[PDB]
């Protein structure tokens, strides 16, 4: 299975509250008291007022249609057979139902 | 951590019924990142065994 | 080829992300690395990474070059020129847009090299990296020679069928450069074609687009005090761990993935 | 951290060649171990650098022909913090108090 | 896979006993070579005991 | 030194051969080794190649 993390949602110099969607496994936090930074400086210049939104849920792996393993239900086996069968002499091959 | 962590109906099937223990954690000051811990992937540690 | 080539490359948007191994300290990478995947039995991972690959920096179908940014400043580089290691020595096979397709050996952790002309700045990832030999006979290495098995590896075959990953329009980016110290002003000076929302901390805190001319920021003397978010939205970029989410831009798009992994002997 | 003729530059490396003193440029000359090491900065005789865990310590000086390098048969502990054994710093995580070689000149 | 592997009654003597259970196995298609098995030197096995 | 250099060298007839791994798949590689004695007590490896030194 792939992680699925939605980039993260921050409300700078304000509050935010995670929005309940629908995903497998769908988790979301809110987080307060972020000072994100970036490359290009800080990103928000509010001490507090910066509430994180961050959202996760799971996905199928991308190479789930090549490679997985199936679960199956067995029962009542069925029974055949390949019979070589020679009768007055008549060489005979064929498949037989058991 | 187990077997049936991620079940499909068929592989193409797009509803999946996913048990990973996903929790997230608070993020690291400074960093903009998703920080999540899981127990990891229970066919994979099938596998293994 | 050209098909899923443009569509990765129309809404490409390469970007820096923060890494944890900047080769020095702690920084933002431009050849961060978000996601490893070695379930290869051979040894081969597929992986995605925030510099492209498969084309230049014009949007042209050319496979020999790394294509990524710096600040804003979108850059090109030979694939052959940057190379990556572990625990031994890798070897690149292929890279396809986000996704890049290596010949690594087992180890803990992932690591790229990019020496530019004079500055030499690589990304480090801690993900180990499993190398699951094929069959009960246990090789720390593939043999020359010998029988054939069902085996599974991920195929260099640039073909899309079954998975995609979703582009967001990008969020707004903070960039620090911009802002200029004037007389008792700001002139934070956008680039050329490029709307900076300029943001400013003072008495009355003013947002304005300013995309075409720089703007006399009065009460906000102070550069710190004001803050330049450049929006350009260009392209669509991949929906990373690093990168600030628009709300207003819900802007999913797929995008299908090159390097899926098929079975083989 | 200096030149050949004692002068403030942290970028070069000095060192001497049979009593000839010559300096050559930090990022040029590098270290590894069991798997390669990071250079952090230099400082006169002491040098900060980030190597992996190994058992020797060998640095290559490449110069314009003659490549000559030292290989010295000491461990390098790379021992964690806390009771969760990692082999290499992880992305995110809790913090604890740690001890290590901070690389400020005092 | 033991010792006396290879039995030679002198050092410069040419002629040797060589019992290794040396076995060919099929070429890989598409390649040239000579795709050989056989054990490891018994010599060897000995020295590393 | 020259002796030795020299009866080798007038019948070398330096080749290539196919590598398992030539970096990229598999290929006929001019670097290609065939043998390599590590019995060296120090570590040091005798080994013979298709190209001559
Ligand atoms: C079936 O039996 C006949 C008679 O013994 C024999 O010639 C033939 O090869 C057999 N077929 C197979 C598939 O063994
Ligand atoms: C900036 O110039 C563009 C023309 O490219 C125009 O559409 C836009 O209205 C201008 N902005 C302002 C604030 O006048």
């Amino acid at each position: 299975y792939k992680t699925g993390m939605d980039s993260p949602a921050i409300k700078c110099c304000g509050s935010q509250e995670c929005t309940p969607t629908y995903r497998p496994d769908e988790q979301c936090k809110v987080f307060t008291g972020v000072y994100p930074f970036m490359w290009g400086g800080a990103y928000c210049f509010c001490d507090t007022e910066n509430t994180q939104v961050s959202k996760a849920y799971v996905m199928k792996s991308d190479d789930c249609l090549a490679d997985h393993a199936e679960a199956y239900k067995a029962h009542t086996a069925s029974v055949q057979a390949f019979l070589n069968i020679t009768v007055g002499e008549h060489s005979i091959v064929t498949t037989v139902y058991v | 951590g187990a077997f049936g962590d991620i079940q499909s109906r068929t592989v193409s099937s797009s509803d999946l019924y996913a048990n990973t223990n996903l929790v997230l954690q608070r993020p690291k000051a400074g960093a903009i990142h998703v920080p999540y811990t899981q127990a990891p992937s229970g066919f994979e540690q099938w596998k293994k065994d | 080829s050209t098909e899923e080539l443009f569509n990765e490359y129309k809404l490409t948007r390469p970007y820096m992300a923060r890494c944890i191994r900047c080769a020095v300290g702690s920084c933002h990478s431009p050849i961060a690395i978000e996601a490893v995947k070695s379930d290869g039995h051979d040894g081969y991972v597929r992986l995605q990474t925030s510099s492209q690959y498969g084309l230049d920096s014009s949007g042209n179908l050319k496979g020999r070059t790394m294509r990524y940014d710096m600040h804003g400043t979108i850059k090109e580089i030979p694939l052959h020129q940057v190379s990556l290691y572990t625990s031994r020595p890798c070897h690149i096979v292929d890279g396809h847009g986000y996704f890049l397709l290596a010949r690594c050996p087992a180890g803990d952790s992932i690591t790229m090299e990019f020496k530019k002309d004079s500055v030499r700045h690589s990304c480090s990832v801690p993900y180990e990296v499993k190398f699951n030999p094929v069959g009960r006979e246990l090789y720390t290495h593939p043999p020359e020679h010998g029988v054939e098995q069902a085996c599974q590896v991920y195929a260099h075959d640039a073909q899309n069928r079954g998975a995609y990953v979703e582009m967001h329009l990008p969020g707004s980016e903070v960039d620090s450069s911009l802002v200029s110290l004037s007389g008792s002003s700001v002139t934070v000076t956008p680039p050329d074609g490029t709307s900076a929302l300029v943001e400013c901390e003072c008495g009355g805190t003013k947002i304005s687009e300013t995309i075409n001319k720089t703007k006399q920021f009065s009460q906000c003397t102070k550069k710190e005090q004001c803050r330049a978010y450049r929006l350009q939205n260009d392209k669509w970029v991949y929906n990373s761990d690093k990168l600030p989410k628009a709300a207003g831009a819900t802007l999913k798009g797929k995008l299908h993935v090159p390097f899926l992994l098929a079975d083989g002997k």
